[PDB]
RNA sequence: UAGCAGCCAGCUUAGAACUGUCGCGGACCAGGGGAAUCCGACUGUU
RNA sequence: CGCUCGACCGAAAGGGAGUCGGGUCCAGAUCCCCGAGCCCGGAGCGGCGGAGACGGGCGCCGCGAGGCGCCCAGUGCGGUGACGCAAACGAACCCGGAGAUGCCGGCGGGUGCCCCGGGAAAGAGUUCUCUUUUCUUUGUGAAGGGCAGGGCGCCCUGGAACGGGUUCGCCCCGAGAGAGGGGCCCGCGCCCUGGAAAGCGCCGCGCUUCUGGCGGCGUCCGGUGAGCUCUCGUCGGCCCUUGAAAAUCCGGGGGAGAAGGUGUAAAUCUCGCGCCGGGCCGUACCCAUAUCCGCAGCAGGUCUCCAAGGUGAACAGCCUCUGGCGUGUUGGAACAAGGCAGAGUAAGGGAAGUCGGCAAGUCAGAUCCGUAACUUCGGGAUAAGGAUUGGCUCUAAGGGCU
RNA sequence: UGAACUAUGCCUGGGCAGGGCGAAGCCAGGGGAAACUCUGGUGGAGGCCCGCCGCGGUCCUGACGUGCAAAUCGGUCGUCC
């Protein structure tokens, strides 16, 4: 909600920075071995609790 | 804000150490002298017209004046 | 509304609420009681009736007379 | 006619979430949160039902910034006892102390 | 009390004329619920060169003149060509869009 | 002095004439009723 | 110096000092900018001003305005009173107040909204005919000063039966009414400071990424109402229901103490103003027929605030303005059967249908009449059973003010 | 390991149009020799009545029944100081 605690807001900040797409240069570095981040979550499909 | 009614009291508050500036608002029927202080904005409503210039020059030197028109 | 002021559109077939709902009987009693008592207090002030006849008419007005 | 809303997070009609309508210089009608009404002091006698007179009716912590003359009267028990019960305490104290002289 | 009607721009372009617009007011000014004889001599209308002045002793709200001026333009199929605007107090000018 | 004059203000009630094709709570809103038997008194609850 | 002291946690709807007006963004806003305040904490000089500070009694200089010595005062003052004055010392300890009391009903004061009257001003709409017409806009914050208005078992004088005063209802009076004169409290209403410079409305000019700026005028005069809400009061009703604690704040009692010896001192509930500081955390958005839960953009579920015009008893139903939307996970062409629904309609008969009046059909508002058996006397009862209802033109009755 | 659903209790908050019958108390006018009675008005009582939101879920054994829904939808219906 709008009323958050510092620990909850610090927990939502990390999950927001983990949900970023894989960098483009990582794909060429690994030779298309890691093409997409296998931990991408959607705010409608997956809930973090 | 406080409203001063006597001319002597206005010149007494305008010479304080915390007098920032005095603003002159020329209305249709009167003319107000708004001296800015640390807490309040004192205002002397002068209904007379010729008594305004006799008080505008009576202001102490060094106090910034702003004629609002 | 200008026509209803003259009585139009307010017949028997244009009413759907009780007479006590269209005009509260408790408020008609409150109006009249404030009109009579105000008249009795003006006659006593103007010395048209004494305080003894005022108190009799006051109780007679409190009853539906 | 405009339908105005609250101005704070509290969206319930609690005892502290009380508002009133004020007309702003911008020709608007907005809510203006009012403080709870104060109560004048009562007499220490516990008999007279009416409140005390000559004393402001504000909140408790508002009495910290008021002057003393705005919180009592110039009588003996002013601010804590009504005038009618003070003059009875004076007569009761004098008459009881007089019967204790007759016994000696 | 005293109101004027400035229509110099429309008569300069040759659209209307103050001669006909003046006669239109004499038959459509409603005084005391009637439009005949202007209620007698209380309401006097004067027509200068492309400038009509209306004077009377009753209040005679000025926006009634704008009500009849626009009523005159619509009658002459030029309502979408002029715009009755109050330039100054006690006045009413006719301008284009 | 069995009170009058001036001015202002609404909203209701009652009666009457006339009138339409006897239609008028014209849409909407809005209890079918009566005589009896069994069980539980009633309101409430599951 | 300390018994009420037994740590501490526990409310983003309880208690809880103090922020409001205008503007600004692609998204922020009582937080930013501008303007105007406020509260709390801080001071051996706490920085000034004012209060505490009012002087008397004996001799002389003296025919004087005043000046010389001693002695004695002075921790404010006014009012019969309620109580009022800018301040107006005061410990331990004690007492009390506020915080801090339910639900319901009636009435009154004030705002907001709605409505009415200006043959009001500024734009717009309509004009085939009529329409001085129709629609929109007409403003003031917190804080302080003043005044309406409301409330008061508050004071003084006085004295009551032919009892009087008084409410919609009540209630009140020799434990002292009515009347006359005062005091206090609430004032969120009005005027003023704020404050029009700003905000809206209209008009004109300049300008097209400094341009995205400058000017003019206006912001008016009243009315009430069984109107609707909110709020402040006030009088009641109900209970074998009595409808919270604490932080915190204040007053009084108390007179332990401190202050100086003739002009000041102690002390000041800012007492007029000035000086400094206010850290940490949350703050975007959705809040629900697509941002929550139900495996989903699920006809389900999920706590609240604001809430207009007409008809009407209504926050019912139907229609409209502000605001919102494209008909709710798709378009097109047909109108067969059979379904779901419109509670579609129907000749004559009217429950013969069926386990069964299932289904839906009749009745329905309101006014005026008229209402049995039975009963715990409360009821039954809108019993049952009749009449009236539109539109239009009039008449009669029900008010206020001078 | 669970009372985020539900059952009961406690603390602290919020909410419940418009109408109807109309009890005690009170005023007035009549009857009385007293006991005490009658009419009108007032008043606004109630696990009272019609009824909106709310809260419930009767009947159609309707719709739906590989549904919108692992219990929902429509009319009707109970209650609403
Ligand atoms: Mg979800
Ligand atoms: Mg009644
Ligand atoms: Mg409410
Ligand atoms: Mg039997
Ligand atoms: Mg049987
Ligand atoms: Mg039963
Ligand atoms: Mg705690
Ligand atoms: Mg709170
Ligand atoms: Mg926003
Ligand atoms: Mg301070
Ligand atoms: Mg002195
Ligand atoms: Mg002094
Ligand atoms: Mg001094
Ligand atoms: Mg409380
Ligand atoms: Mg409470
Ligand atoms: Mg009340
Ligand atoms: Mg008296
Ligand atoms: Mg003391
Ligand atoms: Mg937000
Ligand atoms: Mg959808
Ligand atoms: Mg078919
Ligand atoms: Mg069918
Ligand atoms: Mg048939
Ligand atoms: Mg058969
Ligand atoms: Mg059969
Ligand atoms: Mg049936
Ligand atoms: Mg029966
Ligand atoms: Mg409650
Ligand atoms: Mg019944
Ligand atoms: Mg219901
Ligand atoms: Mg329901
Ligand atoms: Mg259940
Ligand atoms: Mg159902
Ligand atoms: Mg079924
Ligand atoms: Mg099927
Ligand atoms: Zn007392």
């Amino acid at each position: 909600a709008s009323h958050k605690t510092f620990r909850i807001k610090r927990f939502l900040a990390k999950k927001q920075k983990q949900n970023r797409p894989i960098p483009q240069w990582i794909r060429m570095k690994t030779g298309n071995k890691i093409r997409y981040n296998s931990k991408r979550r959607h705010w409608r499909r997956t809930k973090l609790g | 804000p406080r409203k001063i009614e006597e001319i002597k009291d206005f010149l007494l508050t305008a010479r304080r150490k915390d007098a920032k500036s005095v603003k002159i608002k020329k209305n249709k029927d009167n003319v107000k002298f708004k001296v800015r202080c640390s807490r309040y904005l004192y205002t002397l409503v002068i209904t007379d017209k010729e008594k305004a210039e006799k008080l505008k020059q009576s202001l102490p030197p060094g106090l910034a004046v702003k004629e609002l028109k | 509304t200008l026509a209803r002021r003259k009585g139009r559109h307010m017949g028997v077939g244009k009413r759907k609420g009780t007479a006590n709902a269209r005009m509260p009987e408790k408020l008609c009693w409150m109006r009249r009681m404030r009109i009579l008592r105000r008249l009795l207090r003006r006659y006593r002030e103007a010395k048209k009736i004494d305080r003894h006849m005022y108190h009799s008419l006051y109780l007679r007005a409190k009853g539906n007379v | 006619v405009q339908r105005l809303t609250y101005r704070r997070r509290l969206s319930y009609n609690t005892a502290s979430n009380k508002t009133r309508l004020s007309r702003t210089p911008g020709n608007r009608i907005v809510y203006l949160y009012t403080k709870k009404t104060g109560k004048s002091p009562k007499s220490a006698c516990g008999i007279c039902p009416g409140r005390l007179r000559g004393i402001r009716a504000v909140r408790p912590q508002v009495l910290m910034r008021l002057s003393k003359t705005k919180k009592h009267v110039s009588r003996a028990y002013g601010g804590s006892m009504c005038a009618k019960c003070v003059r009875d305490r004076i007569k009761r104290a004098f008459l009881i102390e007089e019967q204790k002289i007759v016994v000696k | 009390l005293k109101f004027t009607l400035d229509c110099t721009h429309p008569v300069e372009d040759g659209i209307m004329d103050a001669a006909n617009f003046e006669q239109f007011l004499q038959e459509r000014i409603k005084v005391n619920g009637k439009a005949g004889n202007l209620g007698g001599g209380v309401v006097s209308i004067e027509r200068s060169k492309s400038k009509i002045t209306v004077t009377s002793e009753v209040p005679f709200s000025k926006r009634y003149l704008k009500y009849l001026t626009k009523k005159y333009l619509k009658k002459n199929n030029l309502r979408d060509w002029l715009r009755v605007v109050a330039n100054t107090k006690e006045s009413y000018e006719l301008r284009y869009f």
